DNA sequence: ATTGTCATGGAATTTCGC
DNA sequence: ATTGTCATGGAATTTCGC
DNA sequence: GCGAAATTCCATGACAGTAGTTAGTTGGTTTTCACCACAGGGAGAACCTGGAC
DNA sequence: GTCCAGGTTCTCCCTGTGGTGAAAACCAACTAA
């Protein structure tokens, strides 16, 4: 026999970062022996915004230096833009970036 | 306009006789009668439950909430089988309280007297089921194995075992704990023998196995007043209070007594049909129940019609997700209004 | 309960003798102004994530290990009190 | 074999508030990169709650506590609440 | 119960284990989910909206074996409700009190 | 019965947890009186305690005097939306001596009393109409 | 020192027309 | 292309004694 | 007196706390592989700016 | 102010990367207990 249209819980919720995926990452990744059904939804979204929080800061460098896609400088240069950004990921290296654009002021010529 | 003797009341125009009902119909939901006395403040005109009936079976918000006050009818008690082997009814019991890493325990009742065999094993997937049947298969072949439509019996795995013992796997309909006869009886006889022997100790129920399927198999039927022990061999083994009144007799001839003890047995009663009973009729709307209904969701699903009726009892239906799910009638409703 | 002008409870001393557990000889008289700043940054980063260990359990008491194991967070462990 | 990963779902979050921009494949890298280790933080610091409260049970209360530790200030005031839009929106439903 | 001793409310309660004893209030617990039911399908259960619905569409369905509103036995007359009585208009409220 | 509500707030209070205006509802024959305190005199806040009393009471006509939120725009979107025209009498006379000073007089305590200051109110025996307004409300006597 | 219930659709019943 | 059931104690019933 | 219409009757079922968890299967989602229409850069030059003076 | 150096912008040609379209694979969700 058949069954049910399967509905994904990820379009259940509103989001677009799995629930499925995250809620077997929760359950082969030794974290705890129960896994509440709404923990990988509130997890996933979680995942979402600040995906999307890069990207929206992503999507400002590329187009005010005039690009079509996003390269790794972009988000060297969106974040340690932003403040709040940086802040969590102060300790954190990003691969083929350099960095900001900084003089001391002091270096200036005479 | 009318004039009544509880006042001056309303006769709206024929073009206005749908819409004045659904506006009423709509403000509370209701059914044939609850609608009707809001229309008997304001209007009135003859036939009016004619175009109130002629609203609901279009209110698909009220079809699939509103109970069926029709019971279904006499149930049915199937006839025992003539011989030994011919119906099991199985199922798991379980999750018990552990022991020994043991928490199911399958449970095959012989359909002939009401012999119980028990199998433990430690979770009820599909081979936990397979090898407990090696066990059992070793005695005899049966015929028929009845069950419900479980988790472990429906795998295409099972049904492959199945096929090579000559076992007719039969099932039950969904969701009707009911149709298992014997095994629903025998699985409170199993939870009121091991409940009398564990009061009052750790519930090490795994020693106790060999006892209930020796237990059980010699309590006398009280309405039969023989062993279980005896309608499946036909004499007592060596246990405590055992028969010598077969003693007198020869065993090469009393083979063909016990032939005619098997066919002298009771049979139950069937109940006197109540008068809010219906029958199904094959082209009549009816509607299955949702087999597990969230909380704030519909009861019942959207009507289907009833494709071939099998026993007053049991009907294929025409599910919405285009189903030939076979339920019983003490599933259904009968659609309201048709 | 509300008791203010205790960022000032840090006294002119107190910040003198931790400066010379430090090997510090000669000091300035505007670090006095700078370290009860850097002070009530390390406890708005400590108190911040003790307290969410504290209301999680739904307790009302912040216990001994759970400053620990908002220390543990930082990168910066204390041992002696437990965890 | 398969190498599970959330490229796709950076496209579905890129289309969303900058639907005329591209993006390049090493930089999807550190986005893929960025939701690995942000997972981690968040579920081996809803993990490490679950032993301090001795709870076998990962619920998604713990998930919210192991969101306001790691993200600081402002983040942490929106994606709580972006969270609890995204469940409440799930439990209504189902 | 000391909050239900300064208004005068008798509390009692049912015997336990018996939820049968509670009359209506399991009855109407049925209505309530059987017209939040209704309302509710084909959305998500939003039905935190749909409550000062419920005490006025249940408040003035007839009682189909009584054939009064709710509204009737405890008040009297009718609400500006659609579909109300205009047949106690024919009467003096002073003298159907005792009616 | 639900025939005229003559609806007015009474203040400024002093507040008590946020509340300034309470909404005073006078029934068209009977006299009962419903207490919903609001926020604010604005059209938002007296709706929402006005969508309290539509479960309870619906008027036939709205009437009362010229305000800024008993007389407003979205006010009669709602009105009619539910299909109420626009357009006892010593509850009038409470509004402007009795319940405003009843309710200056106790700091914050006023609002503490409101069903206290309510249900004294609906059992006061008037002389006029020979009957109390919960007996006329009720149909119990 | 407390107790079912009540909306709801065949189906039987009564009205009543002339 | 499926369907209750059956142990169990008042209580009614039958045996039957002489 | 037959038929149709307004009404009453009555037996039934569901509400009770409801969340889960497991086992087996299926449908849809996702990852991957092959692909081309393109975006950005590289190159040259024309235009440009400020620091050298 | 002045001249020039190294840069920046604009355009044209070319390539590599990306965004996608199609099958396979596997997991997630539903079903019955
Ligand atoms: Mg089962």
């Amino acid at each position: 026999k058949a069954r049910a249209k399967a509905k994904t819980r990820s379009s259940r919720a509103g989001l677009q970062f799995p629930v499925g995926r995250v809620h077997r990452l929760l359950r082969k990744g030794n974290y705890a022996e129960r896994v509440g059904a709404g923990a990988p939804v509130y997890l996933a979204a979680v995942l979402e915004y600040l995906t999307a929080e890069i990207l929206e800061l992503a999507g400002n460098a590329a187009r005010d230096n005039k690009k079509t896609r996003i390269i790794p400088r972009h988000l060297q240069l969106a974040i340690r833009n932003d403040e709040e950004l940086n802040k969590l990921l102060g300790k954190v290296t990003i691969a083929q970036g350099g960095v900001l654009p900084n003089i001391q002021a002091v270096l200036l010529p005479k | 306009k009318v004039s009544r003797p509880e006042g001056v009341k309303i006769i709206p125009p024929q073009s206005d006789r749908q819409k004045i009902v659904l506006q009423a119909h709509n403000l509370a939901h209701t059914g044939r009668e609850a609608t009707l006395l809001k229309i008997a403040n304001l209007y009135w005109w003859p036939n009016m439950r004619k175009d109130v009936v002629k609203q609901l079976g279009r209110c698909q918000q009220c079809l699939i909430t509103n109970a069926s006050n029709k019971a279904s009818g006499p149930i049915l008690r199937p006839d025992r089988p003539q011989k030994p082997f011919d119906k099991f009814f199985i199922d798991y019991i379980g999750p018990l309280p552990p022991s020994q890493g043991y928490l199911y325990v399958l449970v095959v009742v012989d359909g002939m007297t009401g012999f119980t065999w028990l199998y433990p094993t430690k979770a009820p997937s599909t081979s936990a089921t397979v090898k407990s049947l090696n066990v059992l298969t070793s005695i005899a072949i049966p015929k028929v194995i009845h069950s419900d439509q479980g988790a472990a019996f429906t795998s295409s795995t099972f049904a492959e075992w199945a096929k090579e013992r000559g076992i007719h796997l039969e099932f039950s309909t969904p969701y009707h704990p009911q149709s298992s006869g014997k095994v629903e009886r025998k699985n409170s006889d199993i939870k009121r023998l091991l409940t009398k022997l564990l009061v009052g100790r750790p519930t090490k129920w795994y020693d106790l196995l060999p006892v209930v399927q020796l237990a059980l198999n010699n309590t006398y039927s009280p309405v039969l007043k023989y062993t279980p022990h005896q309608l499946l061999f036909g004499i007592d083994s060596n246990t405590p209070f055992a028969n010598q009144d077969t003693l007198d007799l020869t065993r090469e001839e009393e083979l063909s007594l016990l032939q005619e003890i098997r066919t002298s047995l009771y049979h139950p009663s069937t109940p006197p049909a109540s008068s809010r009973s219906w029958s199904p009729v094959v082209g009549q709307l009816v509607q299955e129940r949702v087999a597990r209904p969230a909380s704030l969701r519909p009861r019942w699903h959207k009507p289907s019609t009833v494709l071939k009726v099998l026993n007053p009892r049991t009907v294929v239906i025409l599910d919405h997700l285009g189903n030939n799910r076979t339920v019983s009638i003490d599933n259904l409703k009968p659609t309201s209004h048709q | 309960k509300v008791l203010r002008d205790n960022i000032q409870g840090i006294t002119k001393p107190a910040i003198r003798r931790l400066a010379r557990r430090g090997g510090v000889k000669r000091i300035s008289g505007l670090i006095y102004e700078e370290t009860r700043g850097v002070l009530k940054v390390f406890l708005e980063n400590v108190i911040r994530d003790a307290v969410t260990y504290t209301e999680h359990a739904k307790r009302k008491t912040v216990t001994a290990m759970d400053v620990v194991y908002a220390l543990k967070r930082q990168g910066r462990t204390l041992y002696g009190f437990g965890g | 074999s398969r190498k599970e990963s959330y490229s796709v779902y950076v496209y579905k979050v890129l289309k969303q508030v900058h639907p005329d921009t591209g993006i390049s494949s090493k930089a999807m890298g550190i986005m893929n990169s960025f939701v690995n280790d942000i997972f981690e933080r968040i579920a081996g610091e809803a993990s490490r709650l679950a032993h301090y409260n001795k709870r076998s049970t990962i619920t998604s209360r713990e998930i919210q506590t192991a969101v306001r530790l790691l993200l600081p200030g402002e983040l942490a005031k929106h994606a709580v609440s972006e969270g609890t839009k995204a469940v409440t929106k799930y439990t209504s439903s189902k």
